[PDB]
């Protein structure tokens, strides 16, 4: 058969969803954002192309905050990262109405994983367009 | 909530040339029973506001936790919050006072009274209260419960009208604040000697100080005090 790459969540013969594939391409079109993580926590970067010299400089700005101690940066499709730090957001802000301590890393991790996941689950809707490098600092260092 | 449980009393402030003096004590009353005391009854947010809550200290903890959460979720997306298009008192105040008002109005009201000082960004001093019916008003001194009714002649005496506070220094307006506070300690049931007080200056900044105690106690006379009438021994 063919045609297995027009609608999401669809497994290819040879055990692919080709629509996550494709938004990896999407990514891999997209400016190069780096992630290090030294001893005593995390250093996030970026590179802002400069289409033109209008672009008001140390505006514009890529690398976002979730909580006060997560930081996130992403390569890709900009607004779907936008979209997926506020969802990352809201988990954390309810972790800390709930538990009280500001969410870990890991938590944090696995929340945005299960809802990317969960977005590669049904045809009527688009995987994200954007690698995430995240972390911060928390009791487990 | 539908009626207090643990509540915390009277909450005092007032104006002067630099800006704003805000006290409290530290005690959670159960009833009448003096049960949690080093119950700190005022939140300094950020670098520029303090709010002082008196009444449910559950609501009070309640507005502690929305406060930050305001706090962190201003500094989502803004390279500035640290500088410009910070959270200033008059943002904090009008935020609190759409939430009592809110809640007012859907019959699950915050049973507390709100104090609201700080300095703006231009170092014009801002005090405004609201409390669990949403009423906010405005004025160079404040109080709630006890302090409305003697710790605001006290705080009026020394500023009476808006032309009274570029008069006033700050260590007028700290001996007002502390005076205040002996005689709510006075005749006060609910209060406690110890309290909380805090100094926000356009010039110095917040200046919180904790642990302070009541003294200069005049008690002596109590020992002339025999019966109740014509009783001599």
């Amino acid at each position: 058969g063919t045609g297995y790459d027009l609608s999401n969540s669809v497994f290819s013969p040879d055990g692919r969803n080709f629509q996550v594939e494709y938004a990896v391409k999407a990514v891999e079109n997209g400016t190069t954002s780096i992630g290090i993580k030294c001893n005593d926590g995390v250093v996030f970067a970026v590179e802002k192309l400069i289409t033109s010299k209008l672009l008001v400089p140390q505006k514009n700005v890529k690398i976002q905050v979730v909580d006060r101690h997560i930081g996130c940066v992403y390569s890709g499709l900009i607004p779907d990262g936008r979209h997926l730090v506020n969802r990352g957001r809201e988990e954390a802000a309810s972790f800390k109405k709930l538990y009280k301590t500001p969410i870990p890393i890991p938590a944090f991790a696995d929340r945005l994983g299960q809802y990317v996941q969960a977005h590669t689950l049904y045809n009527s809707v688009r995987p994200f367009g954007v690698s995430t490098i995240f972390g911060g600092v928390d009791k487990n260092g | 909530t539908q009626q207090p449980i643990v509540t915390g009393t009277s909450v005092i402030s007032m104006k002067y040339d630099n800006g704003v003096i805000i006290a409290a004590d530290n005690l959670g009353s159960y009833g009448s029973l003096l049960r949690f005391n080093g119950v700190e009854r005022l939140i300094p947010v950020g670098d520029n506001t303090v709010v002082g809550i008196s009444g449910d200290i559950s609501d009070m903890q309640h507005i502690e936790r929305l406060l930050k959460d305001l706090v962190t979720e201003n500094a989502y997306d803004n390279p500035l919050a640290d500088a410009e298009e910070a959270l200033e008192p008059s943002y904090i105040f009008e935020y609190l006072a759409t939430v009592m008002y809110q809640r007012r109005s859907k019959m699950n009201p915050l049973w507390n009274a709100i104090i609201v000082a700080g300095v703006q960004s231009n170092g014009d001093q801002f005090l405004r209260y609201v409390n669990l019916l949403g009423v906010t008003y405005s004025s160079p001194t404040l109080a709630t419960g006890f302090g409305a009714h003697m710790a605001n002649p006290l705080l009026r005496k020394v500023v009476d009208r808006e032309s009274d506070i570029p008069k006033t220094t700050v260590q007028v307006a700290e001996e007002a604040i502390v005076n205040a506070m002996r005689v709510l300690y006075y005749r006060d049931a609910r209060s406690s000697r110890n309290f909380s007080l805090a100094i926000i200056d356009k010039n110095t900044g917040l200046t919180f100080k904790k642990n302070l105690q009541v003294e200069n106690m005049k008690w002596d006379f109590a020992k002339d005090i025999k019966g109740y009438g014509t009783q001599k021994i």
